């Protein structure tokens, strides 16, 4: 009885039902000019869509990958090489990068 | 000067309580007079009472 | 031994009214007590206000 | 209209620090005109001139105003 | 730690205490207080301050090196 | 760039440790805010009852509130008509939505002027130098959609310089330079930031007279009751 | 050797010859030191509590003794150390008897 | 015989405030017990009035606080009393800890451990209260410290989506922190009573470290008027701080409303938590940073286990005295470095200040202690 | 959330949407009623068995 009361109180502090009512969206990329980022709210976090320069792609292909603590090529990060689509939050502790 | 003050207001206790109440009220009156006097003496000019007197 | 016990001299510390051995204490107590009680009364008035 | 602020700003840049800052901005102008089409574009000189000029403005303005 | 009475054991010790209404409030507060504060200051600044002048040097040197890093541009 | 510039130290009339604001200057700054700055920004938490006893009288407060009709509830029909608004209204928001605020400017949400004095590093001197120091870039062209003003992190504001030499010419003589309008709007923003600067300085003065009174005397009582232990003496008798 | 010069300068600048204390008036008291204090002759024990009461008095007034009554390093009558050594030896002997 | 020595309440009041034997030597540094008590009851009272005028929801929290500081009579002075009383509360708390560490009062064990638990409780309480005004700094402080709790593997992410009240800082986070900030100081008061109970069991200390069993004086009416004097000094400092420069310590960046999109450049705590944030961002490792912070306050737990000297105080040990003042200047250096941005000289001397902090405590105190034990022939 | 526009809606949100919040709400209310039941039993004991000589 004690562990079931504790389980019910911890589940009372877990979440809600209407907070679990968050799902997909569709986002448009037509408005953004060259080399700039646009943000969109989604699950309480920003949502980056950035248009980039082909020269930024070339420089990012020139920089090495094995020095990075998560080895990942730029073409692994994105489908179309300049229009990059990100969840705009730093994965350390939850900040939006400048 | 001091001997009459001790002979009156400091032998008994109830008289001491009575004089700290009466002194607190007199200090209230004179202290608020002095406080508003100094505060509207160092901000002469730019205060709402004179601007009200314009009207 | 207990007659050999002589209380030291606090002449640096006493109030100036009671410096000499000649002048009594009952004839000048009220000014000292009223001064200290005046300090306590002014403190009490400030705290209460 | 007779502006007081522009009067104070034109009369306060006589001081030596503001003069040296004026020539700093002019030599940076000579630099980016010289090394033309560059990516080093006269920041510190203009900020230092505004620093010195607006501090001497801060010293001696609100008497007039 | 307990109440009075059963703490220690003292043999013959004589304590004199004067009345507070008998003695002055401030006994020579500006002929001994100033040598006492200068003595207690001189016996502590050589153990307190030589870390704080190092902190003052660190503050000034860090300010100067941040201005060094940003004032070339 | 990220070379921030600290705004200078300006000798205000509320700079000292006991000085007060200038209520005539607050009134001029409010006339400025009504006729210039209220077309883009919002100052949500300044109602008209704050203006009754501070600068104006009560009659011109009713006049200024009945100049601008705001909004009201249903007239038992659900139609949301126009009420003149007696005194209890807040100031009329120009834009309903933040998206509506972005939908008439180059992005660039106009910040809300209730707390811009207390919200930015540097006080109202920052607002003075931001309103004042419009100048030109040496070499850096950015997009020609925004303007250049060096007292700004990012060094490119999206606000047009809204002053330009007698756009108001208000009640008394007092011709609208850049200086008069900027001084009045900085004073007014300091008032709208802290509504009780005057009463704060009043209680500060009463408190300094308090700690002139009590601090010799509580310390005198402490010295008196501790004057037994500060003069007790000792002697050691053995058998 | 100069390390004795360090010890003499340290006993000068350590601050417990200022208040009229000797070497063993400042010892921290755990159970062992409480036992070694209880194992004392009567005259040394009374002189000890008298010097301790003068030290607490002089630190209450924050006044430090004149030049002619500071305790000097040449006559350092440290006395509590033999009893404290005996307490430590009997305690360690009891500990070793428990360990084996 | 007497009213006081028979009545069950007045025996407690007698063994606390009247006939408690206190030493006749304690300086002004033994006033901060009563100053923390008076600050704690002042926080409870002024916060209770603020909680009477507050609506905890993410829509209307900032609006309600603005309603307090404009429309309610004297809500501005009660709010400023609460905030700057938190600041003076941590000033007197670090002076209390500095006393108890310098004068060798960490030879007490159970009082010291209940002390450290009180330090944990007051720091968590003041952080939740700093989340409560729902400004930009409060929003990002809640976000970053909750992800710091998510740093630990196998426990973290579930625990942090559990105390998030959702998946980010939603309404439920603001209401949870309102409730825990609004309950935890009563637990702090109960553990303060337990702290004081173990003290009155053992007995107090003095600036010499010699046990003062011969010269106890009663608490009343010497130290009562001494603590009244200390309280008047504290109230004048607190009130001059709230009536002349209320913004001299507070953050400018709080007063914007909570936009979850901006992330301002100069993110920082309120000034009392700078060194906790300076140990964190001066170690380029997530678990290493949060573990080094927890190990800092657990080093304060460790401190009774390294009393290998044979005096008690540091009054008579000048070498350890100089090393303690190096420790004080190093903690103030950590506070200053935490209150700055992050660049190359700041990175280097932040790393060096954290390293020198751990080197001073865990190594330099016993080395100074063993030179003391060698040097006086013991 | 104590706000007179959304206080009743907040209580309804507790009762409907939060996991087991209805059990906690009804436990609080009925525990208050059982609390006063036990309190009047306690006062009845204290009056009837003459414990009011303390
Ligand atoms: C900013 C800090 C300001 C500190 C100001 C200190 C002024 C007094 C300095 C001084 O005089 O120090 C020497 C003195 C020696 O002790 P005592 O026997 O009382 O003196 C008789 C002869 N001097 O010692 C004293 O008077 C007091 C010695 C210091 C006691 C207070 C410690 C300061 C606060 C430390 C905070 C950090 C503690 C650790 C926190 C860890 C948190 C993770
Ligand atoms: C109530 C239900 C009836 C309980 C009942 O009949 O209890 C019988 C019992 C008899 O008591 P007695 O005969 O003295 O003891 C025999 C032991 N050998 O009597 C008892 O046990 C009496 C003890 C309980 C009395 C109070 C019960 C009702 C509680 C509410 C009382 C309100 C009192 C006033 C409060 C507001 C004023
Ligand atoms: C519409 C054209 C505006 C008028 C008229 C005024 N302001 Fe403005 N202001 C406007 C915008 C679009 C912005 C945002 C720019 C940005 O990048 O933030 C602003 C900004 C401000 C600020 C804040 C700037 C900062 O330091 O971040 C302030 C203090 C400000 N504006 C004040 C202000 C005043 C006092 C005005 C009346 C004289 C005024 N603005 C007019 C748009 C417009
Ligand atoms: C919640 C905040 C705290 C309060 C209200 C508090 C309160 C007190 C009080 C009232 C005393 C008795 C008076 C005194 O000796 O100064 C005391 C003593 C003491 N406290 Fe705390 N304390 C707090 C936090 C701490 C902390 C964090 C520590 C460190 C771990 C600590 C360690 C001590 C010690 C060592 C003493 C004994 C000091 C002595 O006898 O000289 N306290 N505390
Ligand atoms: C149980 C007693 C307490 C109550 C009822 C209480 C209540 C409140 C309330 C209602 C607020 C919001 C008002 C505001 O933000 O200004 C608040 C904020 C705050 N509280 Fe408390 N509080 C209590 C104890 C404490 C304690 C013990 C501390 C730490 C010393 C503390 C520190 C703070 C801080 C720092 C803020 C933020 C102030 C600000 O930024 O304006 N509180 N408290
Ligand atoms: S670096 Fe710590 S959160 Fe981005």
């Amino acid at each position: 009885a004690a562990k079931n009361v504790v389980s019910q109180f911890v589940s009372s502090m877990s979440a809600s039902a209407d907070v679990l009512a968050m799902s997909k969206i569709e986002i448009k990329l037509s408005d953004i000019p060259e080399g700039k980022n646009m943000a969109f709210k989604w699950r309480g976090k920003p949502l980056f869509v950035r248009h980039r320069t082909k020269k930024e792609i070339d420089q990012e292909a020139a920089v090495e990958v094995s020095q990075l603590r998560d080895p990942q090529h730029d073409l692994e990060r994105v489908k179309k090489p300049e229009w990059v689509i990100l969840i705009g939050v730093c994965t350390h502790l939850g900040c939006v990068p400048i | 000067l001091t001997a009459r003050l001790y002979s009156l207001l400091f032998r008994r206790t109830s008289t001491f309580a009575l004089t700290i109440v009466v002194g607190a009220l007199f200090f209230e009156r004179a202290f608020d007079q002095g406080a508003d006097a100094i505060y509207e003496h160092i901000n002469e000019g730019k205060l709402w009472k004179h601007i009200k007197h314009k009207y | 031994s207990h007659t050999d016990i002589k209380v030291p001299d606090f002449s640096d510390y006493r109030r100036p009214e009671v410096l000499d051995s000649t002048k009594s204490s009952k004839e000048s107590s009220e000014a000292r007590k009223g001064f200290s009680y005046l300090i306590t009364a002014t403190t009490t008035v400030g705290v209460a206000y | 209209l007779v502006d007081p602020l522009t009067t104070v700003r034109e009369q306060c840049e006589q001081l030596e620090k503001c003069v040296k800052a004026r020539e700093r901005l002019e030599l940076c102008d000579e630099r980016v005109s010289s090394r033309s089409q560059t990516e080093e574009d006269c920041t510190e000189e203009l900020f230092d001139f505004l620093h010195a000029r607006d501090h001497c403005v801060a010293h001696k303005l609100f008497n007039s105003l | 730690g307990r109440q009075f009475g059963h703490l220690t054991r003292v043999r013959h010790v004589i304590t004199y205490s004067l009345s507070p209404f008998e003695q002055r409030a401030f006994p020579h507060y500006f002929s001994k207080g100033i040598p006492n504060v200068l003595r207690r200051t001189r016996a502590c600044i050589l153990r307190v301050a030589p870390p704080f002048v190092v902190f003052y040097l660190v503050y000034t040197w860090g300010t100067q090196e941040f201005e060094k890093s940003k004032r070339k541009n | 760039s990220d070379l921030e510039l600290h705004p200078p130290s300006y000798p205000w009339s509320h700079r000292g440790l006991l000085s007060s604001l200038d209520h005539t200057s607050i009134r001029r700054g409010f006339q400025v805010y009504k006729q210039v700055c209220s077309s883009c920004h919002s100052m949500d938490y300044v109602a008209y009852r704050h203006l009754v006893g501070v600068c104006y009288t009560e009659d011109e407060a009713k006049a200024l509130a009945e100049e601008v009709e705001v909004q009201d509830g249903p007239n038992e029909d659900g139609e949301m008509f126009m009420r003149p608004g007696k005194l209890s209204d807040y100031f009329p928001k120009p834009y309903p939505n933040p998206e509506a605020a972005r939908a008439a400017n180059n992005g660039a949400l106009p910040p809300d002027l209730s707390y811009i004095v207390r919200a930015r590093h540097g006080g109202e001197d920052y607002v003075f130098s931001l309103l004042t120091g419009y100048c030109e870039p040496p070499r850096v062209s950015l997009r020609e959609g925004l303007y250049f003003n060096p007292y700004f992190p990012g060094q490119a504001i999206g606000m047009a310089p809204p002053i330009y030499n007698e756009v108001l010419e208000f009640d008394d003589g007092t011709p609208a330079t850049m200086s008069q309008v900027a001084k009045d709007v900085c004073t007014f923003l300091r008032w709208a930031a802290e509504p009780e600067h005057d009463h704060r300085k009043r209680m500060g003065l009463k408190m300094l007279l308090m700690m002139g009174l009590l601090l010799p005397l509580v310390y005198a009582m402490k010295r008196h009751k501790w004057s037994v232990l500060k003069s007790r003496k000792l002697a050691y008798r053995p058998p | 050797k100069w390390l004795e010069g360090i010890r003499k300068w340290y006993y000068n600048a350590a601050g417990f010859n200022k208040l009229g204390l000797m070497r063993d008036d400042t010892i921290h008291e755990n159970d062992d030191v409480k036992e070694a204090i209880r194992r004392l002759p009567e005259n040394l024990y009374n002189d000890r509590v008298f010097r301790i009461k003068r030290a607490l008095d002089l630190s209450m007034r924050q006044q430090i003794l004149p030049k002619e009554q500071w305790t000097k390093y040449e006559e350092d009558k440290f006395y509590l150390e033999p009893y404290l050594k005996e307490v430590i030896r009997e305690r360690k002997e009891r500990e070793e008897w428990t360990k084996k | 015989i007497n009213i006081r020595k028979t009545h069950p309440l007045m025996k407690i009041v007698n063994n606390a405030f009247i006939d408690l034997p206190a030493p006749s030597n304690i300086s002004s540094w033994w006033n901060f017990g009563s100053l923390l008590g008076i600050c704690l009851i002042l926080q409870i009272l002024t916060g209770l009035f603020l909680a009477m005028h507050y609506t905890p929801d993410t829509t209307t929290a900032f609006s309600s606080v603005t309603h307090i500081c404009r429309d309610v009579n004297y809500g501005w002075i009660i709010r400023y009393m609460h905030a700057n009383g938190a600041s003076m509360f941590f000033i007197c708390l670090f002076m209390h800890v500095g006393r108890g560490l310098y004068y060798g009062s960490y030879t007490f064990l159970e009082t010291w451990n209940i002390g450290v638990i009180l330090l944990f409780a007051t720091m968590a309480t003041a952080f939740m209260g700093y989340v409560l005004p729902w400004g930009q700094m409060s929003f990002w402080g809640a976000t970053v410290i909750t992800n710091l709790l998510s740093a630990i593997p196998y426990i973290g992410t579930n625990l942090v989506e559990w105390i998030w009240g959702g998946f980010s800082v939603d309404k439920a986070t603001l209401t949870r922190f309102f409730a825990f900030h609004f309950i935890f100081p009563f637990i702090i008061a109960a553990l303060a009573m337990v702290h004081l109970l173990f003290l009155h069991e053992t007995g107090s200390n003095n600036p010499t470290g010699i046990p003062s069993d011969t010269d106890k004086i009663p608490f009343h009416p010497y130290y009562t008027i001494k603590d009244i004097l200390g309280a008047i000094l504290l109230i004048l400092i607190l009130m001059l701080l709230v009536l002349f420069t209320p913004d001299l310590l507070g953050d400018p960046d709080n007063y914007t409303p909570a936009n979850p999109l901006n992330t301002p450049p100069h993110i920082k705590p309120e000034w009392y938590f700078l060194f906790a944030y300076a140990i964190l961002r001066s170690i380029p490792n997530k678990l290493g940073g949060v573990l080094a912070l927890v190990l800092s306050i657990l080093v304060l737990v460790i401190m009774p286990l390294l009393h290998t000297s044979k005096q008690r105080s540091m009054m008579f040990r000048p070498i350890s005295q100089c090393m303690f003042w190096i420790l004080v200047a190093d903690l103030l250096t950590l506070t200053w470095i935490g209150g700055q941005p992050v660049e190359h000289p700041y990175i280097i001397i932040g790393q060096l200040a954290s390293i020198m902090y751990f080197l001073i405590i865990l190594v330099m105190m016993p080395v100074a202690s063993i030179i003391e034990n060698n040097l006086l022939k013991w």
